[PDB]
């Protein structure tokens, strides 16, 4: 069974690339390739990687079901590292998804370096601090 | 009897003083009285040769107006390129303290003496390729102050000893030893033909001695200090003769008598260096005011001031073509004026 | 482009180049020596003297060298002895000497000078001293007063009183109030007080105090010209 | 078309508050231009009336080298003023950080260490006269002074290595990161990066620093020579000088690791570190001004110059 | 006792290697530049290589460039050539030749006696269109050589030197610049010449003024000799 | 002593035996000879900056 915090988390995943300014045409949720919960002290974190196909709705007609799916549009794999707390308010999130051409080896690194920084915010306060911001070395 | 002596003496400095007197007329003044003056003569620094780190005590030209030797208490000869810079030789020397420098006409020797008593002869064009000590004349007592050259093996110094000396560079003893002068020499100038030369001694005396024989000549007299450099007019006629007292004089060979004087009541320090310019209209004179001065020949008036000197200038020299004129004073620091 | 030269002038140009550099190493080893002058009265013990501090160091010339070496520290004395022209054109070739050694026989008070009469040498030393120590040139330069012969006066006290050199003497003819007195005496001629000073002493001791105290000495000019001509840097 | 863009990768999270202009960033600011157009003109003087018209003795060569070191870290200042016009934006690339990150450490600590030296040669030179005939000529200045170089080119280094960039909030952050691939020694490393910072800058420095020109004073005043009033004054200026304008950033700098225990503060770090910056291009801009200009030799022979 | 005296030379395999030396014996090795010069057995010289005073300049001829490499020993007062790669192009004799540059000097006066190396089976061009010509003794004869570019520098010097080599002898520099007379060549050797053209006359020509002279010049560093002029009879 | 003073004596006779001109003629020799060489004197006027060696 499915439960629904994964849900929450897609969805919001979906409300924020359909935020995109230049790239119309929003996308439509098709086929999960993973989704994974765990619990924490202070929320409730998922993780996944999803695959969407472009569909003819306009952007700004994502949330109705009616939209017909055009399996000849794009295609898109899009992972979201993201957590909430109560009344699933989301606090922490991360979305990546580039283009196949890409090394997609450093990319990988450098998510999952950012996502346990994602993990553990909110449990600790100053997680979103980089040593060195203000500084000239 | 010297009572007797003294009264004769007496007597002929009278008659000398009378017939000195019985061939004066009017002076270079009344008759430069008339003739438009030269202007204002100024001059730029060419060249500035740097690389001694010490005093600089003499110089001298070539007969080609492109390579000079300078003498320094470092310890060092340098014979510089007057076109751009660069040094042909760089010669040590056995003893460091050195007061005179001089080129030969051929240009294939240089000379050197200082406080030593010594008078060192450097070859210049050897087999091996270094430059050694031709010659080492010794059998002066006091130090050397003047050294030029007569030929490629004759030389005449004049030291401290109060006496001056015509060399012979091949066996290497005295050939001729003039004396006559009551203290000590320190400068020395040769006539252009070069039988003749000039002397100024330290009690305030001007001898002039023939070569040939050995004996004094003509002396003149008049001043109120030492002599510290003389140099002949270029016609080879007079000569002009610097003091400690601020005064250049102009004698004149055939009239046995100054004839003029260039002195300003605003120069009170001693002149180091003397030399005319080509054509015997300019006598340039280095000061201890760390300047030299340009006066006419002719109408005894200042014309021109160089004064790119810190220290004071000891050396000052005009080339053989009178295309620029080369000072060096106790700074390093010669430079080259035109 | 400033490719205007030969290659026989770029050759020139390495000549050039070569012989300053020669120069400028030779210079830089020739300012690492201290230089004394060896003023000496005449008819003293400076035979004597230069013979104590030669040994450290394992026609008329004129000009002398001496170089000698001391707590890996060069030293090069001049000794001018047969210069017998005029003081006044030579004197100024010395401008930068560290130190005048001046050395002073303390035994001709009562010896008059030979080939003249009523001059005292002790008076021609003195004005020898308040003859070079106003110097106009040596203004800031250290003199070092060497005291001889200090047996030879230790007997002659005893036969001869200091009193026909300084009749206006009022104590008593012994050591310890005449060599002080001598001392003073000479002391006083110094007018540049508030530049050079007078690094007195007394020899004659068959030691080997006498070169250690010019050491002391010029590290101490050394080091006061150091801190004084010199800022920050 | 509607086409796409290469990639997006907005991380970000509400739970902070971001940077706005305050009161301490104007006066950050007019620090950075003030020092940068009293600092620029002064080294040129400097590097021009020593490095070429002039001799070269040992004290014009170690201030050719710190008249060297501070032009050119105050060359590139005005990226840094950039940087922090924009509220903390830097849109010159990754390369770029990594490449001013490493010149600025570099000239700081090669003028830190050249100051150190000068301190040191000036005691020696002016106390010791028999140690110094030895050991001091041209070739041992030379071997120092790549020593030197060298040394700080290596201090210098891990900033070349360390440094990154991310987008955060809206912005393209310039900083130092620590946890390349694995998070359990970032602590370690971050530690000892920023205590060997601190050792090697500001405590050696310091001490020697105040050691010998302590010394010197004390050993002269028992030698009763009367040091001149020029001194005890051009002395007693670049020691408070320095350590006015170099304590409020290694202090920061320590505050930095409370991060990971607990801080729960930014507004401190917020506002401090840019006029802790500040101070220190003050300082920079300050060294030649204080140490040869200020000297009488310079001044005559300015006013000989003309 | 001026010598220069070269070792090394013999019969070696082709592509091996082998090494010149030119031990100096008389003379100050610095303070003088050195050149090699390579001569084949039936023609005229060609530069090989030079190293200037201090070895802080070397040129090389390009047809040797990379295989060979030119050094000094300057306290054992030796010159050395490593030679590697050795084609059937490099059987000749090598002659060390010294040469000073400073103003007024005389480059590449000394030539030593030469080595022979036999290997078992843009550039200034010299022109020498006189092969050969038959002179009497007591006779005046003109040899002439030309130049592909003005050897006529902006400084004022003409960079042409003529070297006479008697057979069975080394090369002797005759005249350089163009117009200046060796130490100890006679006064009826005379150069003269505009730029390009150029001319040596040897006036009452007499014994051992025969054999082959060479035009060599230095507008450019690159100095190519001519074919040679040979005299006979 | 003695010597010296006849040595002076003698030499100071020799002196007094040459044969001098007026200063008239001495000025106008020198004055011809100023003027009759003005032309190859680069201090005096100077020359132009073609043929000047120096710069
Ligand atoms: C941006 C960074 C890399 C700049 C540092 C590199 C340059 C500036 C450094 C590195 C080596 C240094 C040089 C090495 C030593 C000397 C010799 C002496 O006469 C001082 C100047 C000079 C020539 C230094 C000038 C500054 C220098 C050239």
């Amino acid at each position: 069974e499915l439960t629904e915090a994964q849900r929450r988390g897609l969805q919001v995943a979906l409300e924020e690339f359909h935020k995109h300014p230049p790239v119309q045409w929003a996308f439509q949720e098709t086929s999960v390739e993973s989704a994974v919960d765990t619990p924490f002290p202070a929320g409730i974190f998922v993780r996944l990687e999803f695959k969407l196909q472009q569909t003819s709705c306009r952007k700004r007609d994502w949330k109705k079901p009616e939209c017909k799916v055009r399996p000849n549009g794009r295609k898109r794999k899009c992972l979201a590292c993201i957590k909430l707390g109560s009344e699933d308010k989301v606090l922490g999130r991360l979305v990546h998804c580039p283009i196949e051409t890409q090394v997609l080896r450093e990319a990988e690194e450098h998510q999952e370096t950012q996502c346990l920084r994602v993990q553990r915010a909110g449990e600790d306060p100053h997680s979103f601090y980089f040593p060195g911001q203000f500084a000239f070395s | 009897e010297l009572d007797q002596l003294r009264q004769e003496a007496e007597q002929l400095k009278n008659q000398i003083r009378d017939a000195r007197k019985a061939c004066a007329d009017a002076t270079l003044s009344q008759i430069t009285n008339n003739i438009d003056p030269v202007g204002r003569i100024q001059m730029r620094t060419r060249r500035t040769l740097r690389g001694h780190l010490a005093k600089i005590y003499a110089m001298h030209w070539g007969t080609d107006s492109r390579l000079l030797v300078s003498a320094s208490q470092d310890g060092k000869l340098i014979i510089w390129d007057s076109y751009t810079t660069n040094k042909v030789h760089a010669i040590p020397l056995r003893s460091s303290w050195v007061m005179t420098c001089a080129y030969a006409p051929s240009g294939n020797y240089v000379a050197c003496g200082g406080l030593d008593n010594i008078c060192s002869i450097y070859n210049l064009k050897t087999r091996e390729g270094n430059v050694r000590v031709s010659r080492e004349l010794a059998g002066h007592t006091g130090y050397l102050s003047c050294c030029r050259f007569l030929d490629d093996n004759q030389i005449v110094t004049s030291s401290g000893d109060t006496t001056c000396a015509l060399w012979d560079i091949e066996t290497g003893q005295q050939t001729t030893t003039f004396t006559g002068h009551t203290g000590d020499v320190m400068s020395l100038s040769l006539a252009p033909d070069t039988r003749l030369f000039v002397s100024g001694a330290c009690d305030a005396s001007a001898k002039l001695w023939d070569v040939r024989e050995g004996m004094c000549r003509q002396t003149f007299t008049g001043h109120e200090s030492d002599i510290n450099a003389i140099c002949f007019f270029p016609n080879g006629n007079a000569f002009a003769t610097g003091s400690d007292d601020a005064t250049c004089r102009l004698f004149d060979l055939r009239a046995d008598q100054e004839l003029m004087t260039y002195s300003h009541d605003n120069i009170i320090c001693g002149i180091t260096s003397v030399s005319f310019s080509k054509s015997g209209r300019l006598l340039l004179a280095g000061y201890d005011d760390f300047n030299c001065n340009v006066w006419d020949a002719l109408k005894a008036d200042r014309a021109g001031v160089l004064a790119g000197h810190d220290n004071r200038v000891s050396c000052l020299g005009v080339t053989d073509d009178g295309m620029a004129v080369a000072t060096g004073s106790w700074d390093s620091f010669l430079k080259i004026w035109n | 482009m400033g490719c205007t030269l030969s290659a026989e002038d770029k050759a020139a140009v390495e000549r050039s180049k070569m012989i300053d550099r020669n120069l400028r190493e030779d210079g830089e080893k020739a300012a690492r020596e201290v230089k004394l002058l060896l003023l000496g009265a005449g008819e003293s013990g400076k035979s004597t003297i230069v013979k104590q501090m030669k040994i450290i160091h394992e026609k008329t010339t004129g000009i002398v060298e001496t170089h000698f070496t001391f707590k890996d520290l060069h030293f090069k004395m001049f000794d001018v002895g047969a210069q017998r022209s005029e003081r006044k054109k030579w004197i100024h070739c010395f401008e930068g000497v560290t130190a005048i050694i001046f050395c002073v026989a303390l035994s001709d008070y009562d010896l008059v000078l030979a080939e003249d009469e009523e001059m005292n040498r002790m008076h021609e030393s003195m004005k020898l001293f308040d003859s070079i120590c106003n110097n106009k040139w040596f203004t800031d330069t250290s003199i070092i007063l060497f005291l001889n012969k200090k047996d030879l006066f230790e007997e002659k006290i005893k036969k001869s009183p200091l009193t026909i050199c300084y009749p206006e003497y009022a104590g008593s003819n012994t050591y310890e109030e005449a060599a002080a007195y001598i001392q003073c005496q000479f002391e006083d001629l110094n007018k540049r007080k508030d530049t050079k000073e007078i690094y007195t002493h007394f020899t004659c001791s068959t030691d080997t105090k006498n070169v250690q105290f010019v050491f002391d000495a010029v590290t101490d000019v050394i080091i006061k010209n150091n801190l004084k001509d010199c800022g920050l840097f | 078309n509607y086409s796409y863009d290469l990639d997006y990768y907005s991380l970000e999270s509400d739970l902070e508050e971001k940077v706005q202009l305050g009161v301490v960033h104007w006066v950050s600011l007019v620090l950075y231009c003030l020092a940068f157009v009293l600092g620029i003109p002064g080294n040129a003087i400097v590097i021009w009336f020593t490095g070429f018209k002039w001799k070269k003795t040992v004290t014009t060569l170690w201030f050719l080298n710190l008249a060297i070191a501070d032009f050119i870290f105050l060359l590139f200042l005005p990226l840094y003023i950039s940087y922090v016009a924009m509220n903390f934006h830097w849109p010159f690339g990754i390369w770029l950080c990594k490449a001013n990150s490493f010149t600025a450490q570099l000239n700081m600590f090669a003028s830190v260490f050249f100051l150190t030296v000068i301190s040191l040669d000036h005691y020696i030179h002016l106390i010791h006269p028999v140690l110094s005939h030895r050991h001091r000529t041209l070739k041992n200045s030379l071997i120092v002074i790549i020593f030197i170089w060298l040394l700080a080119s290596l201090i210098g280094g891990p900033a070349l290595y360390f440094r990154d960039t991310v987008e955060f909030n809206n912005h393209t952050l310039c900083y130092n990161n620590f946890q390349k691939h694995d998070p359990d020694l970032t602590l370690i490393r971050h530690h000892v990066l920023t205590w060997v910072k601190f050792i090697i800058g500001y405590l050696f420095p310091l001490l020697t620093m105040s050691i010998c020109y302590l010394c010197l004073i004390f050993k002269v005043k028992k030698r009763s020579i009367l040091i001149s009033s020029r001194h005890f004054w051009t002395i007693l200026v670049v020691v408070v000088a320095f350590v006015v304008c170099w304590t409020p950033y290694h202090l920061f700098s320590i505050w930095e690791l409370t991060i990971h225990h607990n801080s729960y503060s930014h507004h401190v770090m917020q506002a401090g570190i840019p006029l802790s910056t500040g101070l220190a291009f003050l300082n920079s801009c300050l060294n030649p001004i204080l140490y040869v200009l200020i000297s009488k030799k310079f001044q005559a022979r300015f006013r000989s110059s003309v | 006792d001026v010598q220069l005296v070269e070792s090394g030379g013999g019969l070696v395999q082709p592509g091996g290697s082998r090494k010149l030396s030119c031990s100096a014996s008389g003379f100050a090795f610095s303070s003088f530049g050195m050149h090699w010069v390579r001569q084949a057995p039936e023609k005229g010289l060609e530069w090989v290589a030079y190293i200037s005073s201090g070895s802080g300049t070397i040129y090389y001829a390009d047809t040797v460039k990379g295989r060979f490499t030119i050094s000094r020993d300057d306290p054992k007062n030796t010159l050395f050539l490593q030679m590697t790669s050795l084609r059937s192009e490099d059987t000749a004799m090598y002659y060390c030749v010294r040469s000073i540059y400073y103003y007024g000097s005389s480059p590449f006066d000394f030539w030593g006696q030469g080595t022979t190396l036999t290997v078992s089976s843009s550039d200034i061009v010299m022109t020498q269109a006189t092969s050969s010509v038959p002179v009497t003794p007591g006779e005046s004869v003109s040899i002439s050589c030309r130049s592909s570019k003005s050897l006529l520098h902006s400084n004022g010097n003409t960079y042409l030197y003529w070297f006479l080599q008697r057979p069975g002898q080394s090369p002797q520099l005759l005249i350089y610049r163009m117009s200046n007379l060796a130490s100890g060549v006679p006064d009826r050797f005379s150069g003269s010449g505009s730029g390009t053209a150029f001319t040596l006359t040897i006036s009452r020509l007499e014994a051992e003024d025969v054999g082959v002279y060479y035009c060599m010049q230095h507008l450019e560093y690159p100095l190519t000799f001519g074919a040679g002029t040979k005299l006979e009879l | 002593s003695i010597a010296q003073a006849r040595k002076l004596v003698e030499q100071l006779k020799m002196e007094a035996n040459i044969d001098r001109i007026k200063v008239s003629k001495a000025a106008a020799d020198l004055m011809a000879y100023c003027e009759a060489h003005a032309k190859e004197d680069p201090l005096l006027t100077p020359v132009p900056a073609s043929e000047n060696p120096f710069r």
